[PDB]
Order: C-alpha cells, then structure tokens, then sequence
C-alpha cells in the first residue's frame, strides 16, 4: 500500500538518473572554455541533485517508520528538480552573431621554437636514428615502423622532427603529419598529399571527391619510391588502421614512424616489441642544465644561497622538459623579480593552488588533453587518485577494492567477475601513459602505482571545482564554503581543523598517519558512509559499526586492533575485509550472518569458526591458517567454486585429511595462482592421481626446508598450460624433470630448489637437456638452486628472452670442458655471477 | 661514590693468581673469563618434591608426575628406550602455581639426557635424532627463557640489569651450563638449525617480556620470514638483486639501524633494536652488511664495543649474586644440603676485590669512545663501577 506508491516512485527516480547521467556525460565532453556560464552553472546543479537522489535510492535499497522518511524526502527532491526546471528556462538566449572563432592549437607555435635552444636532445635523436636507418643500408628490407610512447610532454613531436630533418636527402618522399583528438579522415590524407608535392596538389584541400579515391591516388603516387611518413599523436587506433590500408603495397626501403600517449595502440603497429620506443625523462644533470640555461645568464654558481631550492624545486618536474620550460620562464620575469621568498611560494603553493596563474594555463590544456581524452566511467577513477597522500606508493589492489566499494564498476553481461574488470580499468589507466605502475606482487601483476606531481594538483584542482573529494593541508589550510555538502574527505598531516559538525552525507573519509584520528574526529556522527580507510592509525576502538549500515571497504591495516564488536552482522553489504597487521587473533561467531564479499586478506594467527562454505560469493583467501581443524570443515573449502587466489600455510594436519583437501581443491576451477607453506618435510598433501584446475599461473611455494620426494606426474605440458610462475622446492633432483618442464608453453617465472645438495651430502650434477631444440619459447626469469645449469644448454637459438639465469658452478668443473662459455646468447644475457663451489 | 677507573695489568705470571682459585671454587665451574659434581643436581633431585605434598588439594598431577621423574632419576634405561620413558611426561602435559612447579618438572627432566650424555650413557648420533625433531627446539627455547625468569629476573630488575638482558648470552651461566653441547654439536652437523632455534629463543623472548614493547615484531613469530632468511642463508647475491619481502625486511633494519645510529632519542629502544640486531647478526651473518655505511660509522667497532659491556654486567650482577649469599642463586638452583652459609670467607679478600679492578681493567682496555656510545657504554659501565665499589666492605 504505503509502499507501493514508494516502489513505484523508484523507477522513476533511476530513470530519472540515467537521463542525468546522460546530460552530463554529454556535457563533460567539451573542454570548460566553449561552455558558456549558464550551462556550466546549471550542470554544477544538476550534479547535486544526483548525488541527493542516488543518495535516497541507495537508502530505499539498503532499507527494504522509514517509508515515511523516504516519501518526504523523494517528495521534496521532486521538488528541487520541478524547479531548477523553470530556474533553468527562464534566462535564455540564442545571440544568432556569436560565432566565436575556435581556439588554435596549444602546441602549434611549441613546435615553432628555436632548433639551438633544447639540450640533452643528443644521444637519444642518434640512438631512435640507429634503431631504424641501420636497415636503410642495403635499402630493400621491408618496410617497418617505429612507434613513440610517452605521456604529458616530455617531448615525442620534438625529437621526431629532430629525426625527421637529419637523415631525409637520402629519401625520395615524405611528410609530417598531424591529427587531433577527432579527426576528419579525409583532411588528414589531403593533409599528407599537400605534404608530398605541393606543386600538382596544390589546390588539393579544396576538391571533396570521398574517403577512397584520394586513398586510391596516394596509393598510386607512391610506386617505386620510398616515402618515410611520419603521423603523430593518433588516439584510437580504430583511425589508425584506415589509414594503415593506403600502405599495403610492398615497398623495399621504407619505413614510417608514429607516436602517441597510448601504448595501447602502437603494439598494434610494428608487430614487434623491438621497434616500439620508449621514451623517458631527462637525466638530473641534463636538467639542472637546462633549468640554468633559462633563469640565469651563464652561471648557476652565483646565487650560492637558493641552490638547494633549487635542486628541491628541480625533482617537482622530475624529467618532463615541460615544467622544467615552463617554470624557468614563470619564475623569472626580468632577472629574478626576487629571491627565495617566492620560490617557497611557489614550492607550498604546488599540490594545491599553484595552477591558477598567469602564462600557465597554455600549458595544462596539453595535459588537459588525456583526460578529456578518457571515456566515460574512467573520468571517477583518475579524479579518486587525489584522495592519496603527494609521494607515497599506491598498491593496485587498495584501488580496485576502493572503486569497486564505491561503486564505480557495474555492467549487465554476466559473463564478468567484477574484479578482472577493476584490473581492466586499472591497466586502461596504465596503457593511457597516466600512471606509473611499480613492482610485481605475490598475485602475479603490478604491485603499486604512483602519480606525477604537477598531474596530481592539477587533477585535485579539477576534482576541487566541484566536491568530489575535499583535502586538509597546512599549505592550503582552506575549508569549502559549504560544510554541508561535502562527500569525500583526505585528511593529511593538518591535525588543527577538525570540525565534524554539518556533514550528514559523508561518502567516504579516509586518515594518513595522523595522531588526530578518535581523539578530535568521530565517526560514529557519519550516519551514512560507503568506504572508510583508517590504514596506518594507532587507534582500537572500532566497534561503532553496529551504528553504520552502508559499509563496503573496510581497511584495517596495522591499527592496533585488539578485537572487534560481536555485532559486525548487520553490514549485509560488504565488499572487502582486510584485518593484516592487527592484534586480534580470533575472528567473532558473527560472520556466518555475512552473505556478500569476495576478498579477506586475514592472518594465520587468526582462528577461523566453522561454517565457511556459506561464502559462496568469496572470491579470494589470503594466509588461512590450518591447525586442529576437523574433516569436516576442510571439506567445506570445496564448496565455493569460485576463488581465485589463496593462500595457505599450515603446521598441524600432516594426514589423509591433507589428501581430502588436496582432492577438495579441484572442486573449483576459477583458480589462477597458489602457493603452500609447511616446515622440513616430505609433502604429504598432494597425491600423483589428483586433476588440477585448467587455469592456473602462479602455483608458488614459500617453503624451502620442505620438499617433494620427485616432480609430480600431475605436472605437464597437457594440463594447466597457463603458467607463467613455478617456485618448488623437492628433494631430489633428475635431468629428465627439466625435459619434461621445458614443453610447458609459457613459464616466465622459473625458481627451483634441490634440498639434497645444501641440506645432505650431495655433489652438484649436470642435468641434460636431451630433447627438443629450445623448450623455452618465453623464460624471461630461470632460477635453480643447487642445480648445475651451464650456459650449454643449447645454442643461442633456445631461449630468445631470458634476462636472469642462477646456478651454482663446482670449483672442479674450471679444467673441465663443459662450461664452454664465451658468446653473446641473443638475450641480455650478459650480467651474471655464479655461486662457486670449492 | 664517583669511583674512578682501576687501572691494573692482566699479564704473564697473573692469570694464574686467581684463576687458579677460581679453578676449584663453587662458583666459575660452569663458566669462564673474557681475559682468555652430579651429586650438586642430584641433592635437588631428592629435594625435588619439598613442597609438593604439602598442598596436594588439581594439584595431584604434580606429586604424580614428581615420583615418576625421580624414578627415571637414578634408574638406568638404555638410549633407545630412556627417551620413550621420558617423553612421557614432556608430550602430556599441556600448562600459577601449577606452572611454578610444572616448569621444574620439565627442566629437571631434561638436565638428565645431558648428564648421561656426559658419562657416555648416551651415544651421540641418538641425541643427533632426536634434537632435530621440530617439538623439542620449541621445548627448549621455551623453557629456557622461563626457567630464566623464575628466578634471576627477581633480582636483576633490583641491581638494574634487567634493561641488559641479551638472550645469546644465556650459556654463560653457571646453571644453564649443559647447553654448550646443544649449540656445538647442533652447529657442528646441522648449522642451520642452531640459527633456526636461536631465532625461535628470541622469537618468543620479546613476547615474555624480556625485551618488551608496544609494537610488533616483523622480524618473528611468522615462518615466512625464515624462508627469505634461509634464501640469502645459501645464495650470497639473493640481497643484491632481492625480491619482495625482502625490501621490506631491508626497509625494517635500517630503519633499526639508524635508530641505533641515533643519538637523542629514547633509551629503551635502543636496548630493543640492540636485541633485534644483534641476533639477526649472530645467527644470520652478513644480513646487515652495509659495507658503506658502516665505514664511515664506525658501526662494526662499534656493536662490538656495546656487546662487550653486556657480558661485563653479566658478571658483575654474578659477583652481587655470590656476595649477598656468603635467595639470589635462584630457586631450585642450590640444595639447602650444599647451601652457602652467612660467615665471610678469607679467600674472597684475596681472589674478588682484586679481581674487580682485573675486570674494569679490561673493560676499559679496547673501547672505543663516542658519545652515542658514551650513553650506551660509558654511563652504565661507570654506574656499575660505582655501584661495584660501595658493597664489598660490607
Ligand atoms: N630537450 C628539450 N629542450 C627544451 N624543450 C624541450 C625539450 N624536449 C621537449 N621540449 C619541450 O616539450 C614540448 C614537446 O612536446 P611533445 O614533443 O611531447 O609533443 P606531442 O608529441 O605533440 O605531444 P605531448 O606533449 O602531448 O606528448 C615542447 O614544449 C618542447 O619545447
């Protein structure tokens, strides 16, 4: 009855919502100069309505007293919007003569700048010369082409006009070519037929024949030469691929070259990871150089005084010679307007307001660029990376779990494990060339990332404008006007201003290293909150989550936690569960009563209660800990089918009960990276007549003072075919084991331990490698321990890509001949040292 | 009293004049110098059930098990069966005054196996089997550090030598003497294992308070580290080009070891990370092998320089415990039978006063001076020094 009429308002609401979503999606599009002020204005309104209306919807759908609420509140947001209707239609305009002409080119007149003015350009211009005209002699090898990856503007147009003016005499055609972020296809190929005479296709931008006879005439005008285009800054592909069709004849001795800031699309040119170039910031002294050349007359030693502003100013750029050009010529209006006074302004104002100025805003539109660039259902996910801290590391995971919990990740095909698509957002990121990703951590992938810093301001003055996150720094020390709506809260190093009055609706809140935390704050008062990150406090406290219904992410990483509320089962909603690092050591009978979640990042100290299976959702177990534990709840592991990655250590169930999990395993086959743990002993676990998983890449082994009596039958190329990681550790060791794991397709990722040459009186032998020719198609990482592995394997021709080789060497071999060592193999294979054996 | 340095000279034609009394004395039978008798336990085992009939009212489990080991005291039992008949009791009972007594329960138990070991009783591959077995290194450095603190931590706290407390240096005492032979003929067959349970013994002496603070250890209780730890224990270029968990591990002792390095900050956890680092070092050599940073510091000298005055308040908190007795050796250590009575001895003007002045000679002989370590070495060597000249008359 009541709720009926509440229902039957909802769908409204969420159609409601998408249209909205719509509008603004539409809108976001253009850059903020073409729009004019009322309709920047009414979309600033527009946004609010639709945080207050997802707001109620998510409330009704946590909910089912409230039905009245609700009504009122649902009644009342009609309202606003009934009005902000006729607020909107009431100042309109049309003004038929306001066609403004459209803005040129930021980085045209960049390209117009003086040839003897950039430095350090050398020795990287000869090195991308060399990695292509080396071909050009004997000039009939088939034509190719050199992509440049790079991001922001540490300069891929300047270097590839650089190449493109040195070695051109020898070449009968050529062009430097453009195109924007939306090109027009025929523009761009009258664009290059201007660019190859200028005499017959002269008039040539004026004719509109189509799309295809134009491509017929460059086909045909470029017979029996060799051409050397060059066509930069393409984005998405999908426009590169058609003009990638008017060169498809065969064309001895010629190449072309292209660059652009998505490494996404250039490995869908060249074929090869040989010809892509990488490119990377300058050196610390080619900049200091730099920074020198401009500010000062000739010398950097006057000063005396600012040198280490200096070099602490230089480092903000890192190597981009972008900020380096731009604030050398900001900083110094006419000789050093004055002295170490406004360089402190500067190096404060940097990470909250240093944006706003004059002379710079030329140059953030060129890194405006990308992230106007992006889709949508991305633009959330690079404006959440201001939340963090300026220079500290970000692990992947904390981001996925984050977006996911907020609820940036959604779509309707079933067929997606709503995690892998976190990664794929994660990696899109990545190949835009806006994020540098560090590290490979225990699941195989990334293991943190971090933010340029000018980037990093720029985007929390974009995410500034409106409230999508709010920042407490002693530099800024600056509060919204507005207490009242404020969403998302990154509290820093300030510890003065801690006011919690008027935020009723608080999103998510998150603390640093802060003393302040409980103290000055509550959190408690935050009568709805969707995440809440207190990593790194020194607080146990937390047991007023009864009080709080909308969690998702809950992070309690190294908190001092002594125990948590019994009443934990009413967070029916809940994504993550991440307790490492905390004092607890037994989890409360109330998480049965939990139904939803996919990841526990739990300790072994922990103890786990019994009825585990339930979680039919989970998704992934880290460090279970198994000791005095009945049959029957080992059983229960089978019964999810739908993790991925655990992890186990154990020191106390060494029997056939290891066997009824062992078999249990297989149960599930989503799996894709494993490991064990147990201490000096035999594997008592895993029998020879066990099916694995079809899907499996890591399968790692943390133990080394235990081992396996041999190599498992259940290894072979036939099974489990996707690994890419090995890590084991056995007793014994025989030549026919490495045979037998060198037709496996991929293992990139080689580590193994022999147990009886360092723990038992054992002489290193000389495993052959007796069949096949290569047996390592892809072998980048190969470690063996107390195993003799010779650089004779094979000739060159077995592993192409190896970079790291470990063996160890006895000391009576040196006279032998079976260390025939001396040639260059083709990988990198150049920086070794052997553990020699007396 | 501000009692200065005394100045002696421990030559030729020396050594002998005292040590040669310390040669047959009760004390230093068990032990030793830097300048370099079953009837005794077995009056304890008839003294081994003193108390116990006294409150049997729960508290029959302890008089049950008390004749059982008196039994298995002075009967002979063959190697291949003593074992069996004594792990009895070691694999049944599981934990005030209960633990008060059960402690003597297991440690007097065990005493016996090295006993008879030293006769011969034992053959040497047996105790070779048996001390491998992953149970009993747990035992050990549990009980150990127990048996340490039921009864010498009573009195250290009051001298002021509880903050000095290193758990490598726990052979060196007369009563925990037998362990000798745990270390050296372990180390001898299988080194890794010496390591292995010496990283155990402090594991769990920070969490019974002999080195306690309020924040975690990332270095024990987790046998993931010992992975790494016995990776680089192999491989010597595993930390030159090192995998995950083990920046971190890096990034956890330097941080420690500038702490050391430091100069203002707190005291204690200087004595914390001392005790962490010094143990990582001695078990696992080369893991702290800063070879550019320790030059310029002066750090190899110096960690040296502070584990020296460790072993001299060792002995000098030995001296104070023999003292006083002419109770401070420790409950269950002495029998009444053999008991020390109260009259001053004549041999002690002769053979302890002068050997002080030997003692602080040589602590004052090849250490080196800084002020960090003027705080770590000077300060409580002086206050020793003070302290040391102030209770001999008397
Ligand atoms: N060695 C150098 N010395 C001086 N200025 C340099 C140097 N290298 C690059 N620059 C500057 O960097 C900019 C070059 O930008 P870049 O070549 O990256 O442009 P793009 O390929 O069109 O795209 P984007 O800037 O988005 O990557 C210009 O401002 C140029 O003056």
């Amino acid at each position: 009855t009541l709720e009926k009429k509440v229902r039957k308002g909802i769908e409204s609401l969420i159609t409601e919502l998408k249209l909205m979503q719509a509008v603004l999606s539409k809108v976001s599009k253009v850059p903020a100069d073409q729009l004019d002020e009322g309709v920047k204005i009414w979309a600033g309104n527009v946004k609010e309505l639709s945080y207050q209306m997802e707001d109620i919807v998510d409330a009704f759908m946590v909910r089912v007293k409230d039905l009245h609420r609700i009504s009122a509140a649902l009644e009342e947001v009609v309202l606003q919007a009934k009005q902000l209707a006729e607020l909107r239609q009431r100042y309109e305009q049309e003004m038929r003569d306001t066609s403004a002409n459209t803005s040129v080119d930021p980085r045209m007149m960049a390209l117009y700048t003086d040839v003897t003015e950039l430095v350090g350009i050398e020795e990287t211009r000869d090195k991308l010369i060399n990695m292509l005209t080396e071909g050009d002699d004997w000039s009939k090898h088939p034509l190719k082409t050199i992509s440049i990856v790079g991001f922001g503007g540490l300069g891929k147009t300047t270097l590839a006009k650089a190449a493109y003016d040195k070695i051109k005499v020898q070449f009968d055609c050529g062009a430097f070519v453009s195109v924007s972020r939306n090109p027009e296809m025929k523009k761009v190929l009258k664009d290059i037929l201007y660019g190859l005479d200028k005499v017959k296709y002269e008039n040539i931008h004026n004719a509109a024949r189509d799309e295809k006879y134009l491509i017929d005439d460059i086909i045909e005008f470029l017979n029996d030469k060799r051409y050397l285009i060059v066509i930069d800054d393409i984005w998405n592909e999908k426009a590169w691929e058609l003009i990638k069709c008017a060169f498809s004849k065969k064309s001895p001795g010629s190449r072309l070259i292209t660059t652009t800031r998505n490494v996404s699309v250039s490995e869908a040119c060249c074929s090869s990871e040989d010809d892509i170039y990488r490119m990377e910031p300058l050196s610390n002294d080619v900049s200091r150089t730099l920074f020198c050349k401009r500010i000062f007359s000739q010398e950097e030693g006057c000063p005396q005084e600012l040198l280490k502003v200096s070099e602490e100013i230089l480092k903000k750029c890192g190597g981009v010679p972008l900020a380096i050009i731009t604030i050398a010529s900001l900083l110094a209006n006419k000789g050093h307007i004055k002295a170490k006074d406004e360089w402190y302004a500067l190096l404060s104002s940097i990470g909250h307001g240093l944006t706003k100025n004059r002379s710079l805003e030329q140059m953030k539109k060129i890194l405006l660029f990308s992230y106007y660039d992006l889709p949508s259902y991305l633009k959330p996910c690079l404006l959440y990376l201001s939340i963090f801290p300026e220079d500290r590391e970000i692990r992947r995971a904390r981001l996925i779990w984050r977006w996911i919990s907020e609820g940036f990740v959604y779509s309707e095909k079933q067929d997606i494990s709503l995690y892998e698509l976190g990664d794929s957002y994660f990696n899109e990121l990545v190949n835009r060339s806006m994020i540098q990703p560090i590290g490979i951590d225990d699941e195989g992938k990334v293991k943190a990332c971090r933010v340029h810093d000018m980037v990093l301001d720029l985007i929390c003055s974009l995410s500034s404008e409106e409230n999508f996150v709010t920042i407490l720094d002693d530099p800024r020390r600056k509060m919204p006007n507005s207490e009242s709506k404020v969403r998302r809260l990154s509290i820093q190093n300030s510890k003065i201003d801690v006011d919690t009055t008027r935020m009723e609706h608080m999103r998510s809140v998150t603390v640093f290293s802060d003393n302040v935390v409980g103290k000055v704050l509550d959190i408690s008062r935050f009568k709805v909150l969707r995440v809440l990150d207190l990593e790194g406090c020194h607080v146990s406290d937390v047991g007023y989550v009864g009080n709080l219904l909308h969690l998702r992410y809950l992070g309690l990483k190294g908190t001092h936690v002594k125990d948590l509320p019994m009443e934990i089962g009413k967070l029916q909603f809940l994504l993550t569960l991440d307790l490492r690092g905390t004092k607890i050591e037994v989890l409360p009978w109330s998480v049965v009563q939990l139904r939803r979640l996919m990841c526990l990042y739990v300790d072994y100290g922990m103890k786990l209660p019994s009825g585990i299976g339930n979680l039919t959702f989970l998704e992934v177990l880290d460090d279970l800990g198994l000791s005095d534990v009945d049959l029957d709840f080992v059983k229960e592991l089978g019964r999810l089918t739908k993790l991925r990655v655990l992890r186990l250590d154990f020191h106390g169930f060494d029997q056939s009960m290891g066997k009824a999990l062992e078999e249990s395993i297989s149960n599930m086959y989503k799996l894709d990276s494993l490991d064990v743990f147990v201490n000096r002993g035999l594997i008592n676990c895993l029998s020879e007549h066990w099916v694995p998983p079809p899907r499996l890449c890591r399968l790692a082994f943390p133990s080394k003072r235990s081992w396996f009596k041999t190599l498992p039958s259940w290894i072979n190329p036939s099974s489990l075919p996707l690994l890419s990681y090995l890590d084991i550790t056995l007793f014994e060791v025989r030549s026919e084991d490495i045979q037998l794991l060198g037709t496996l397709p991929a293992l990139v990722y080689l580590e193994i331990w022999n147990y009886s040459v360092f723990e038992e009186a054992h002489e290193v032998e000389a495993p052959v490698l007796s069949s096949g020719a290569a047996l390592f198609p892809c072998a980048t990482e190969c470690r063996f321990i107390g195993i003799g592995a010779v650089p004779s394997m094979f000739p060159q021709g077995a592993a192409p890509r190896l970079k790291r080789l470990w063996f160890t060497f006895p000391a009576k071999w040196i006279s032998s001949e079976n260390i025939g060592l001396g040639m260059r193999h083709l990988p990198s294979l150049q920086r070794v040292v052997v553990d020699v054996i007396s | 009293v501000n009692f200065p340095f005394p100045k002696k000279m421990i030559t030729e034609s020396n050594s002998k004049d005292i040590r040669e009394y310390l040669a047959s004395t009760f004390p230093f039978e068990q032990q030793s110098t830097i300048l370099d008798q079953l009837k005794f336990r077995q009056e304890n085992l008839a003294e081994l059930k003193d108390q116990i009939i006294l409150s049997l009212g729960n508290w029959q489990k302890l008089l049950d098990y008390t004749n059982k080991l008196d039994e298995l005291s002075n009967t002979k039992i063959s190697p291949e069966e003593f074992i069996e008949e004594i792990q009895k009791v070691l694999y049944k009972v599981k934990l005030k005054l209960y633990s008060q007594f059960n402690l003597s329960i297991q440690d007097f138990a065990l005493q016996i196996i090295h006993s008879k070991y030293k006769s011969n009783q034992i053959s040497q591959n047996d105790l070779l089997k048996l001390i491998t077995e992953d149970e009993m290194l747990k035992i050990l450095a549990k009980t150990k550090v127990l048996t340490y603190k039921m009864k010498y931590f009573d009195s250290a706290s009051k001298m002021g030598i509880n903050k000095y407390i290193s758990t490598e240096m726990m052979d060196l005492d007369w009563q925990f003497s037998h362990y000798k032979t745990f270390n050296d003929a372990l180390k001898k067959n299988k080194a890794s294992d010496s390591s292995y349970l010496g990283w155990l013994t402090h594991g769990y002496s920070i969490k019974y308070g002999l080195s306690p603070n309020n924040e975690r250890s990332m270095f024990f209780q987790d046998g993931r580290k010992y992975a790494e730890l016995y990776a680089f224990s192999k491989s010597p270029h595993r930390k030159i080009i090192p995998g995950e968990h083990l920046k971190d591990l890096l990034a956890k002792i330097n941080k420690s070891k500038g702490i050391f390095l430091d100069q203002n900050a707190l005291l204690d956890k200087r004595i914390y990370a001392f005790h962490e680092l010094n143990t990582l070092e001695t078990h696992f050599p080369g893991i702290t092998s800063s070879f550019t940073d320790d030059l310029k510091s002066n750090y190899r000298k110096k960690m040296e320089s502070v584990s020296l005055t460790c072993q001299v308040l060792q002995e000098i908190g030995n001296i104070h415990r023999f003292i006083e007795s002419k109770t401070e050796y420790g409950l269950f250590s002495i029998p009444k039978i053999f008991s020390i009575p109260i009259d001053y001895k004549h041999g002690e003007k002769e053979n302890l006063v002068s050997y002080v002045d030997f003692l602080y000679s040589t602590a004052h002989e090849r250490i080196l001076q800084d002020n960090s370590i003027n705080q770590l070495c000077l300060d409580p060597l002086q206050e020793s020094l003070n302290r040391i000249k102030s209770n001999i008359p008397v």
